[PDB]
């Protein structure tokens, strides 16, 4: 199976698999059952921002999800990615709906990763920023129901002609270039990701969430990973 | 069926 | 054929196809016959730096090649890249040897492209920096004889186990992600590239050169393009 | 006198001192009488963007001023800043009003300069980015009427409590740190500035304009330089 | 008195003020008596690198100091800089010598700070990079014995004509622009600083060390702060 | 007095 | 050819 | 006088 590390913005409480009884953010290490969560006061129809950071000094994955003029939700988990992920990975956003649904619109996405060698103390770096998404955006690998074009946005899951989000949808966007996320010969390794998102549910019954994830390079949507599986995991283990 |  | 825009550091005068009779830097638009050249006092065995810049305001492609504490060589050509390249491209380094040879060693290479849209004024950006190359650099597409990892360098053409350059070699390294190099709906588009190189010919008869190039995303080394064609062109037209 | 290089967004035609008979953007080299101008279709009450670029390869100062979904205005002038400016400068934004007035509101301002040694091929860099301004923005030198903090914006010239612009005003904001704008020992020197601005004149009678400027470090608003002199020059020579 | 947060590369064991009995790195929060230290294997006369990071999510100040091909020393401390530093600060490097001495040469220094507002979710940023230092470098505030301009380096403490470090020297270099290091209404704030240094003690008796520090904007060297006080503290409290 |  |  |  794929190897997945993710920060989930989980809008739908799946209590039978360990979600708390509220929308939450979580750190997922190789399981949809988050190693750490924090309550998140999701605001239907409002643009939010998620920021994810990790560095190899502290080896601590943290995320903050906020809306303008509201208290943020923050979650952090100590994890040595050297021991979890392969050296080379792809990074992406994923989202899903199930019986219930929501738009999973990404308005912008930025990422920076840096690796400083122990041998030379010089740094390799990758940065991309998308503040608009184009039709046929060739530096993104779109998977499942993900599309770009409309409003200059990235719609991770399916939205109908009238703007209604559809259920049982899953889709992901991965940056095209593999990222050298860790290396033993590195003094400091670090990455940050930021994306802005618009989650909208008419019936005020949102599901299932958005995730930033890091994966093996050839990662694909696990078959059937709609709903609570967030397009990330083949099961709920 | 959490909403339900 | 492929569409090539390139800055060549041409160490070998092929006068029968338009080269001036000295090592030179050149701006190549869709032909090995440079639209513009400047004399280049290449220093065998010394690490040099090439800086290439372009922006859609001036629409001037310029390059400066220099060695520490020496006069630089500079070449510029007014060209509207909107009218030459596809919207989406790959960027890369290429080099070749022929009857005569030289190391085409790249020690570092960075690139930044930025595209700020006319309808939104927000920016898309791509930046990468390699100050070291690893034996399996997954964010590089290596073509032909290009290899990475030896001393942390990118060798564009064949070298022996002790660094002896080989004739009849051609190799390219392309950054893995496509680059959105222009968009009609952009206020300003710009890019810059820098690389450092070590061209050594113990023979003191160097050929053929190194180029930074921008190409259709699916660009490959054209058949037979060793020697004077620099791994960029199908013929000498 | 101070030494000023500026890009002016001139909203008010002072035809007796060389202005064209329409709002225009211009490149000012040590004189308010622009060395080059371009027609600028200013949009009262709309947020616009200015991009200014220069590099020592082409030695061309260019600027683009645009509003979303409108054609941009562009102006370029070849100038060797090595021969005009001191090696160390401050950069800033200036604006003025006279008999007629307009808000000279800056909503964001970013700047990057880079200087690359020829003896070392190593780069020095300065970058700052303001996407909001606080009431006590200590990395700005505010001169004259400039204030920060209302709506998180920088108001270069005086406005009332409701945003009504006042005549006879002049104000500047300089970034606190001097910038090493050129060095003979540098292979390539370059800078870029972007700012977004809101010029509003309730009576549709706007004056006088906004300038991005580069000056001797100790530059101050010249005595009397309201109105057509844009806070930049002591006279109209 | 000044308010100081610092990362010290302390080459001299002052066991009476809590130094371990060996060179060490330390996190200093308003006191020369580090809140946290780590053994540091200082290599006399070799170029080292220090990297300092903090972000307001984790609120963890961490530092790593290393030499090429050697194991790094790392030190970390949880601290809420909102509750220690003023919102606006200056950042600098400081060094001292005492009865024993060493060169305290800085070869490069970079710093980046970012501050994202809770109201707007937009970011302000400052970045500077010196890969060489010039004579009369106008964007540094030099204090005490600190000088620039020989070999393109920053000598924090006195070095005589013959290259011999002098005792009882103290000097600092502050970046000219104040830095907005924290703000209550920021979503996430972060900084990082990197510098490379060359500490040489020809008699293998080095003192006293180099610190990266963050201070009140008007901070000056405390009188008498040579030796173990590192140019940072007025006493050893 | 451009707009007079 | 060149060198020659 | 650590080193003496
Ligand atoms: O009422 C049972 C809900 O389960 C489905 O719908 C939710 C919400 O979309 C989803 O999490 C779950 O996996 C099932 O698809
Ligand atoms: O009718 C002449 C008005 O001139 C004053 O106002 C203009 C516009 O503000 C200004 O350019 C000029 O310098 C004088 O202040
Ligand atoms: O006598 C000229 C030889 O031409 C070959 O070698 C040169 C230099 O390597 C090369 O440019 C050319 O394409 C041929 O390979
Ligand atoms: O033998 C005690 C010396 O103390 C002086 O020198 C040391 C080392 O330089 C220094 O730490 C101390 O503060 C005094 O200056
Ligand atoms: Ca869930
Ligand atoms: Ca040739
Ligand atoms: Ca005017
Ligand atoms: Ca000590
Ligand atoms: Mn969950
Ligand atoms: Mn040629
Ligand atoms: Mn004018
Ligand atoms: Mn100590």
């Amino acid at each position: 199976a794929d190897t997945i590390v993710a920060v989930e913005l989980d809008t739908y409480p799946n209590t039978d698999i360990g979600d708390p009884s509220y929308p939450h953010i979580g750190i997922d290490i190789k399981s949809v059952r988050s190693k750490k969560t924090a309550k998140w006061n999701m605001q239907n129809g409002k643009v939010g921002t998620a920021h994810i950071i990790y560095n190899s000094v502290d080896k601590r994955l943290s995320a903050v999800v906020s809306y303008p003029n509201a208290d943020s939700a923050t979650v952090s988990y100590d994890v040595d990615l050297d021991n979890v992920l392969p050296e080379w990975v792809r990074v992406g956003l994923s989202a899903s709906t199930g019986l219930y649904k929501e738009t999973n619109t990404i308005l912008s996405w930025s990422f920076t990763s840096k690796l400083k060698s122990n041998s030379t103390h010089e740094t390799n770096a990758l940065h991309f920023m998308f503040n608009q998404f184009s039709k046929d955006q060739k530096d993104l690998i779109l998977q499942g129901d993900a599309t770009t074009g409309t409003d200059g946005n990235l719609e991770l899951t399916r939205v109908s002609s009238n703007g209604s989000p559809q259920g049982s949808s899953v889709g992901r966007a991965l940056f095209y270039a593999p990222v050298h996320i860790w290396e033993s010969s590195a003094v400091v390794a670090s990455f940050e990701a930021t994306f802005t998102f618009l989650i909208k549910s008419p019936d005020s019954h949102p599901a299932d969430g958005i995730a930033f994830f890091i994966s093996n390079i050839d990662s694909s949507i696990p078959s059937g990973s709609t709903g609570r599986l967030l397009g990330l995991f083949p099961d709920a283990n | 069926g959490w909403y339900n």
